């Protein structure tokens, strides 16, 4: 299926406490594989997935140097934004960026993207065509004009169609045993009492990969999607994911509800009852 | 943009006393990013906690995971204490093995 | 690999 290379970058100022904290976390699909944290003793880009051991020492030196340069770039961005927004230098502010590309099953580019946020709100984003930016406000419009005159769109587009795609292919190749695998979810249902003379039924799905999955509760063959509760799919510490979905049903009527689990590792969807 | 974090505590495998497992504390949907997270065993901070899977959703709120290896016992209790500006005092959420 | 950014 399709795959993605994504980088989450965060820069947070902290007046009176020194320089901004700068962090970079990279993911190949839903798997973390690289990281940089300026708050480390000896800040360096480091592997987060076993297969990254296949990259030589120069990879780490190169990326470490790149990270240090980005940190400085964002530190200046933080300062610049105080000017655009005319804000005081005594407050903490945050800049966020998602940058990445996605390829199809054949390793061919499907889409590229890079979006910014300042203090939790859209700032500037590259359009689908990878040729122009769209600014959320007048501050971002200034950035848009600067970047346009600097030819940034062209430089970013070259990265997204080239560098980004080429390295993603390499990452998928080197870590194929990890990234191309499929772990089937194991499911079970828990039961809990309620005051109102009814019960809570919770469907659990464990140890699966990739992260995408669907959990539903059915009655009379129809999905109760609406009246149920759930949590977002979450990592379980070993590279796999888990999720749960619950529904409140009338005591004694439990056997009338069934849980459905759809996943890449489930040839036929799982159906469970309590 | 200030959002209170959702705190979820769970094990990798269904718990079984005496068997190695992994305890997770996923802190999500929060903003600003500054935050303190501690995993506890019987009210005491666990030393070897690993931080990972840091990211943010489309609405820009942050997500991060704290996890450690552990061997469940019938009476040992586990919890995750979180400190965020959206709250005056630290919030401690327990691991509910029966959930 | 990561992209090389320049200030906003
Ligand atoms: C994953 O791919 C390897 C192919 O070679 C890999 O190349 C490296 C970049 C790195 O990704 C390493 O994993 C490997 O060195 C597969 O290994 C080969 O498998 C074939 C069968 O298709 C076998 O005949 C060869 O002997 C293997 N070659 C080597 C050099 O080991 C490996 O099986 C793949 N694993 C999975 C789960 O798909
Ligand atoms: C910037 O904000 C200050 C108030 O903190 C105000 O005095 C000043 O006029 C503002 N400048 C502009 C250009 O809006």
């Amino acid at each position: 299926g399709p795959h993605s290379l994504r980088y989450f970058v965060t820069a947070v100022s902290r007046p009176g406490l020194g320089e901004p904290r700068y962090m970079e976390v990279g993911y190949v699909d839903d798997t973390e594989f690289v990281r940089f944290d300026s708050d480390a003793e000896n800040p360096r880009y480091e592997p987060r997935a076993r297969w990254m051991e296949q990259e030589g020492p120069e990879y780490w030196e190169r990326e470490t140097q790149k990270a240090k340069g980005n940190e400085q770039s964002f530190r200046v961005s933080l300062r610049t934004l105080l000017g655009y927004y005319n804000q005081s230098a005594g407050g903490s502010h945050t800049i966020q960026v998602i940058s990445g590309c996605e390829v199809g099953s054949d390793g061919r580019l499907l889409r590229g993207y890079q979006q910014y946020a300042y203090d939790g709100c859209d700032y500037i984003a590259l359009n689908e065509d990878l040729k122009t930016w769209t600014a959320a406000d007048m501050a971002a419009l200034i950035t848009k004009h600067k970047w346009e005159q600097a030819g940034e769109a062209e430089r970013l587009r070259a990265y997204l169609e080239g560098t980004c795609v080429e390295w993603l292919r390499r990452y998928l190749k080197n870590g194929n045993a990890t990234l191309l695998r499929t772990d089937s979810p194991k499911a079970h249902v828990t039961h809990h009492s309620r005051p109102e003379d009814k019960v809570t039924l919770r469907c659990w799905a464990l140890g699966f990969y990739p992260a995408d999955i669907t959990l539903t509760w059915q009655l009379n063959g129809e999905e109760l999607i609406q009246d149920m509760e759930l949590v977002e799919t979450r990592p379980a510490g070993d590279g796999t994911f888990q999720k749960w979905a619950s529904v409140v049903v009338p005591l004694g009527k439990e056997q009338y509800y069934t849980c459905h689990v759809y996943h890449q590792g489930l040839p036929e969807p799982l159906t469970l009852r309590w | 943009i200030q959002k209170t974090p959702q705190i979820q505590v769970y094990s990798r495998h269904p718990p079984e006393n005496g068997k190695p497992n992994i305890l997770n504390c996923y802190v999500t949907q929060f903003h600003p990013p500054h935050i303190e997270i501690q995993m506890l065993k019987n009210g005491k901070k666990i030393p070897k906690v690993e931080m990972s899977d840091m990211s943010f959703s489309k609405d820009w709120s942050f997500y991060i995971l704290a996890h450690t290896e552990f061997t469940p016992t019938e009476t040992d209790t586990y919890a995750c204490r979180v400190k965020h500006d959206s709250m005056a005092e630290p919030k401690t959420v327990y691991w509910d093995r029966d959930m | 690999e990561q992209y090389k950014f320049y200030s906003v």
